[PDB]
């Protein structure tokens, strides 16, 4: 289905012309979309793979955290002024109290941009810097890629007939956030508002409230 | 002949003899060694690359036709190819030639439901086959693609396809020139090209949009 | 071109001759006269073939550019491309037809009139 | 090992692992090429030449970028249009373009002349760069030499080897100098030394983060 | 999933004793023959015949009873008579029935020639599907392919079997809802798509409940 020459393909029947060879159903996602040729070569398709779910993963944390805030603020917590809206939360660190976890000003209490930044740079440099290196000091499981041993506590990769499929369902899932993400970008500059309100303008009138509704935004004017 | 083998002309015209890349030798039309770049190397990608530049040079030669027809004849109202698409939402709508009642189409969604059927169907049956023909080349199938049979002498094929590609590359260029002149100018090409005909030293790029350009 | 609807214009051109809004240099009668003679003539000509395939195909000065004047494939899917389109227009020419005597508008008129109609 | 070889210095430092295609052969092999992008032996060959040309353009290009501001900054010379992004629009000025203000330099009037002098100049040039012309042909593509060492730094093949890591280092530098220069003038609209001042004066609410990155989206800046 | 022994059953796992005769082999089964009308195997190909036609009429029923209503309350198009209980009455009208509100599209003014043609041209195509004719010889009395899959969507067998569960299911889903649009018709005065609208509208007060219901008695 998802594995093997008959597997699943992007172009569904008239798929088979577009499959190319070096695609054969080997590694989770190979619908057989490479018509550019991109991966044509054994180590640059590797290189590729390794940072499709590098990103697919930074996407489908992307998603979430896009939202959240978004979300509690229209029933929830209700705390994040302005800085529901993802494209608008990163400013509210130089706010009054600065940047306050759930909008509560004993948590976190951020405000100094620079802090976060030389702390941002440590944290997420040693863990990246750890993953190229391929070894570090947490069980690693041999997979520079998929390193199960410490990163998976659950131990949901303990049979391969799950992870054949886990693998594909999550690059899938992470596919459709990076799709989604690449979403909120254009729809975030387009229309200005925040996602989960441009949704409900689409919900109030779909035939006037969508794409084509800002068409002639960004027409060059004599 | 004189297009094909190692004796084609190059890109860089004389300061070119020393400067080719070993992939291209010569078999594909509109080989002028221009691969600075380490693109198409690999004759898996070049093969790829060659179908790429063929497509995006037959669309570039449909849409260099089509962003100057309508701006070149009344009725359309000498319509620029950047603010065509507007018209969808116009109360008139889109009337083919600006004659009431051809197509009078006032949906734009309606519009992309239909192009998407119809594209996926044509786009899907140029890459597996089709109705219209199978196991035919790729890009050169034929057949129904060549009524006229303007390409059955394999000599003639082999010229008109450098005809064809060395069209479509001015048109891609052409093309390229149109969105980014419509971006600047903010007026159509033809009205770009028309002002440059009326006063050269005043009406160009450097006269009268590079300054405000940064 | 002109904006009047094709039965409209036969009466039009009667009253004065004319082409693209553009007056003839010829009163009705001589073109009336001038008409007959000279489809007389070609018809005339059309009739010498005695060829039952010529007189439907008759190549020669009329296939100047030899497109179907073989054997060939290409030659039978031109014709067959050239019968539909003729049966197609045969048609829709009594769509035209019909269409003026119902609605009373031509072949552009009846369009907006439809669109409108909604 | 220093430089070249299986001992040679990574960007990732201590955590670092080259490709293999990359063996520290040629200089400035710091082992990055975590996209892939060089694993045909040609294609990276051809991406080596782009660096390195891009590297003397960019060095070129950033000297050239400060010095009419740094002389305007200082006083030691009057530009109709001393930054940078602006040095373009000088031949449209009453005058035309004169160097270092003093009319009698140059004094350019018309953009046609210098773009069809410039089209034969370099096309020429880039032309002898290729394919080899009056200053030798059969010469290294990237490392020419003979009439462009006339100095001879480069005699002795361990110093050339050497200064050619030096030569991509300050030349990475610079091309991301250069990138610099454009995104700030783009965001501040201001000369590259003026930024530089303003970010000395008050290095603290001066900064892209406390003074664009705030206005960056919903409020324009 | 939807054939064989293991198929999934009306009753889910509660489903327990099944109808001996009613094994997999067919669409839509989903072990449910609870009265015993189809023990007969004869009677069982008929009322799965019966089935599939009421089905294919529903859909079409289903689709044709919403879009003029639709395209009336959503400005597409200005009908005579949106509403599907009400739209025969179009022949009996000053302009007749006209297409889409259109006055140049079918253009009808006698209710007789419409029942006329109905009959005759109801009854030859009827004829045809039973006995063959035009469009194709009788192999499926059901499914007969051919000329009636023109695109080819069911040229592989298995695609042809889980495609034949997807008509049956979606046929059934417009059985229930027609049926749902006859009482509501009843009950309600109003459109079905006005319906939907009042219970989005104010779905506590506006339903079944709070309203008719009492009045039914
Ligand atoms: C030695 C310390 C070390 C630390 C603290 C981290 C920390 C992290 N690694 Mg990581 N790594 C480390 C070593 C290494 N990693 C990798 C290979 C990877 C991969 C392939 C990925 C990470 C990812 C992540 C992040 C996802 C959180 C997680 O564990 O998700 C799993 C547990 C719960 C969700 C996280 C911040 C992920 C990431 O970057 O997310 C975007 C990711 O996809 N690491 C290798 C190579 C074997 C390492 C070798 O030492
Ligand atoms: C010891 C840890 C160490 C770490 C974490 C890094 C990290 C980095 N080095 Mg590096 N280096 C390190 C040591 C060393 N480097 C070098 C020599 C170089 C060179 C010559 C170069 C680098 C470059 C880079 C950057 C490559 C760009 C990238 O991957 O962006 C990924 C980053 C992100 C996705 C976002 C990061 C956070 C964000 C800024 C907030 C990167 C941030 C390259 C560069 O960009 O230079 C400036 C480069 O050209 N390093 C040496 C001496 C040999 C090192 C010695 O220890
Ligand atoms: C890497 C080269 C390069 C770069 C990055 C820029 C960047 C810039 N130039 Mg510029 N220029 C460059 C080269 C050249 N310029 C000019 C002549 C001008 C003028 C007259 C003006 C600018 C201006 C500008 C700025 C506004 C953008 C614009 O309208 O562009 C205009 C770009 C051009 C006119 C040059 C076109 C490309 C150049 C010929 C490419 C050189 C390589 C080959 C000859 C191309 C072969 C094909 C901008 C920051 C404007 C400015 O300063 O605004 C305040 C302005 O008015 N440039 C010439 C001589 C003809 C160049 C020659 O190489
Ligand atoms: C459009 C008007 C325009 C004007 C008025 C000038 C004016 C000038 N340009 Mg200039 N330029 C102009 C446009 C342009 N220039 C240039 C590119 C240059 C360059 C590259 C140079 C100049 C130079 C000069 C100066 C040389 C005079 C000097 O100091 O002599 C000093 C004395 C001499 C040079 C020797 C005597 C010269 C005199 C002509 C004697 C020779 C007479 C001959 C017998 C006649 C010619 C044919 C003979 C040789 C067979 C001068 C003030 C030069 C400069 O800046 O020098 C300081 C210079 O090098 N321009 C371009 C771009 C291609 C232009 C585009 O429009
Ligand atoms: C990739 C190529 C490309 C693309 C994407 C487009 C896209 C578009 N074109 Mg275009 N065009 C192209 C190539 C292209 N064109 C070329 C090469 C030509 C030169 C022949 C034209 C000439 C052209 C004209 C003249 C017009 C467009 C128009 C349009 C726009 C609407 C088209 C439409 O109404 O539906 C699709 C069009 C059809 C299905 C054609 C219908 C068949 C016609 C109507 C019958 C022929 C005329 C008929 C006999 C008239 C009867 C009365 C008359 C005798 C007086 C649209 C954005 C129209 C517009 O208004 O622009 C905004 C417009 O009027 N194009
Ligand atoms: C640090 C150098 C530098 C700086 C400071 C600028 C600054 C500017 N550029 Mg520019 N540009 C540069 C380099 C630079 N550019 C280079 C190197 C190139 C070649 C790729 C361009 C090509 C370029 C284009 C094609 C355009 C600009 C435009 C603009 C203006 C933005 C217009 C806008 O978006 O608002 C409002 C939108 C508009 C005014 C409509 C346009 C702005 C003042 C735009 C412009 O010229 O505005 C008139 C524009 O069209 N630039
Ligand atoms: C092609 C496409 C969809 C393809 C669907 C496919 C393949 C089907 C999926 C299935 O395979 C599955 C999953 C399962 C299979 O068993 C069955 C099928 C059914 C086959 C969507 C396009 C959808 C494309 C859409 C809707 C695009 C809208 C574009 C807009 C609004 C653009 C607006 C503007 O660009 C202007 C005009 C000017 C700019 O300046 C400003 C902005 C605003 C950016
Ligand atoms: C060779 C080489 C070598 C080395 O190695 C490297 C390098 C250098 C990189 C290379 C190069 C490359 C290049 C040059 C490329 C280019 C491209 C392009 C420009 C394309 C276009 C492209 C373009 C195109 C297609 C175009 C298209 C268009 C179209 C369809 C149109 C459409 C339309 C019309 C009609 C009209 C209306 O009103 C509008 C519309 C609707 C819109
Ligand atoms: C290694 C790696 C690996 C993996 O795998 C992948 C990846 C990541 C991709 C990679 C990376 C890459 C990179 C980093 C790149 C960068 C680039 C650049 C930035 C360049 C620049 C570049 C830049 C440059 C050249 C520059 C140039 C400039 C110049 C000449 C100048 C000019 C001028 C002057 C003087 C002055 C005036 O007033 C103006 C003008 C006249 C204009
Ligand atoms: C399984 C079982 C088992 C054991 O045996 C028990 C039992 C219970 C017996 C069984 C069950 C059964 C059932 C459930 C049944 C149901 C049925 C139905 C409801 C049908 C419908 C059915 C229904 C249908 C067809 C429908 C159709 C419809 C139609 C035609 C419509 C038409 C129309 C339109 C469009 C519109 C207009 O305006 C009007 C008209 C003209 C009128
Ligand atoms: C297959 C094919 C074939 C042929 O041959 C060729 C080609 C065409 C080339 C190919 C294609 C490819 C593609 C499609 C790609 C795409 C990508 C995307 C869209 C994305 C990524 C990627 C994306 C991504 C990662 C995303 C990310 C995002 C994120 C993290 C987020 C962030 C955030 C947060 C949380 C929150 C805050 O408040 C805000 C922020 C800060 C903002």
């Amino acid at each position: 289905e998802f594995y093997g020459p008959d597997r699943a393909k992007w172009l569904g029947p008239f798929s088979e012309g577009s499959v190319p060879s070096y695609l054969k159903g080997e590694f989770p996602g190979d619908y057989g979309w490479d018509t550019a040729g991109l991966s044509a070569d054994p180590e640059t398709f590797a290189r590729y793979r390794e940072i499709e779910v590098i990103h697919a993963r930074w996407a489908m944390l992307g998603a979430l955290g896009c939202l959240t805030p978004e979300l509690l603020q229209n029933n929830g917590a209700a705390d994040f002024g302005e800085a529901a809206v993802w494209f608008k939360a990163g400013a509210s660190i130089f706010n009054e109290d600065g940047l306050n976890y759930l909008g509560n000003p004993s948590l976190i209490h951020a405000q100094s941009i620079v802090a976060v930044l030389l702390t941002q740079l440590v944290i997420m440099g040693a863990a990246e810097a750890y993953r190229y290196s391929g070894e570090g000091p947490v069980e690693t499981s041999g997979d520079s890629l998929y390193p199960g041993g410490f990163f998976d506590p659950l131990g949901l990769a303990d049979d391969p007939d799950t992870l054949a499929e886990l693998k594909v369902k999550e690059i899938k899932n992470g596919r459709l956030a990076m799709f989604s993400m690449f979403g909120f970008f254009v729809q975030g500059l387009v229309t200005g508002k925040s996602p989960l309100e441009n949704l409900a303008d689409h919900l109030a009138e779909p035939s006037v409230n969508n794409g084509f509704a800002s068409a002639t935004k960004f027409l060059p004017l004599p | 002949s004189q297009w094909y083998g190692p004796d084609r002309p190059k890109f860089l015209g004389p300061y070119s003899t020393n400067f080719v890349p070993s992939y291209l030798t010569g078999e594909f039309p509109g080989d002028y060694g221009w691969d600075t770049s380490g693109l198409s190397a690999d004759p898996a990608t070049f093969a790829r690359y060659r179908e790429i530049e063929v497509i995006h040079a037959r669309w570039a030669m449909l849409g260099a036709l089509g962003c100057v027809v309508p701006e070149l004849l009344d009725g359309t109202n000498h319509i620029a190819w950047f603010k065509a698409g507007a018209e969808i939402f116009g109360d008139d709508g889109i009337q083919y030639l600006g004659i009431p009642g051809l197509i009078n189409a006032k949906s734009i969604v309606a519009t992309l439901i239909v192009q998407v059927v119809l594209m996926s169907y044509v786009e899907g049956y140029r890459v597996n086959g089709g109705p219209a023909g199978t196991g035919l080349d790729a890009v050169y199938p034929g057949g129904n693609f060549d009524p006229l049979g303007l390409a059955d002498d394999p000599d003639t094929l082999a010229e008109l396809k450098v005809k064809e590609i060395k069209n479509g590359r001015l048109a891609m260029l052409s093309m390229f020139g149109f969105f980014i002149q419509a971006i600047v100018t903010g007026e159509g090409p033809i009205k770009n090209l028309n002002d440059h005909l009326a006063d050269a030293s005043a009406n160009n790029f450097y006269a009268l949009y590079a300054k405000n350009l940064a | 071109v002109t904006g009047d609807s094709w039965v409209a214009a036969q009466t039009l051109v009667y009253n004065q001759p004319q082409y693209a809004g553009i007056d003839l240099p010829f009163d009705i009668y001589t073109l009336a006269v001038l008409n007959s003679v000279l489809m007389g003539g070609v018809e005339l000509f059309r009739n010498s073939e005695l060829d039952p395939e010529r007189r439907c195909y008759p190549g020669g000065a009329f296939d100047p550019l030899n497109l179907a004047s073989d054997d060939s494939e290409r030659t039978q899917k031109l014709r067959e491309a050239e019968i539909k389109h003729a049966r197609l227009a045969m048609v829709s020419f009594l769509g035209y037809t019909v269409q003026a005597w119902y609605t009373g508008e031509g072949a552009l008129g009846s369009l907006n009139k439809f669109a409108n109609g909604f | 090992v220093e430089w070249y070889g299986p001992n040679r210095p990574q960007f990732l430092g201590p955590f670092s692992n080259p490709p293999s295609y990359l063996k520290g052969e040629f200089p400035g092999d710091y082992g990055w090429d975590t996209a892939g992008l060089s694993a045909d032996p040609e294609t990276f060959a051809r991406y080596r030449e782009l660096e390195v040309i891009h590297a003397r353009w960019a060095m070129l290009g950033a000297l050239g970028c400060v010095t009419p501001e740094l002389l305007q900054r200082n006083g030691v010379a009057n530009f109709g249009e001393a930054v940078w992004f602006k040095a373009g629009a000088q031949i449209f000025q009453e005058g035309g373009l004169d160097y270092l203000g003093n009319p009698s330099l140059i004094h350019a009037q018309s953009i046609v002349a210098i773009l069809l002098t410039q089209l034969v100049l370099m096309g020429l040039i880039e032309g002898y760069r290729v394919n080899g012309g009056p200053a030798g042909e059969g010469l290294d593509a990237l490392y020419p030499g003979e009439a462009f060492d006339p100095l001879g730094l480069a005699d002795d093949p361990d110093t050339f080897a050497e200064l050619k890591v030096k030569e991509l280092k300050n030349g990475r530098l610079a091309m991301v100098s250069m990138l610099g220069f454009g995104v700030q003038g783009l965001i501040t609209r201001k000369g590259p030394i003026e930024n530089l001042a303003d970010h000395l004066a008050a290095p603290d609410a001066t900064n892209f983060w406390v003074d664009y990155a705030p206005k960056s989206a919903g409020i324009g800046y």
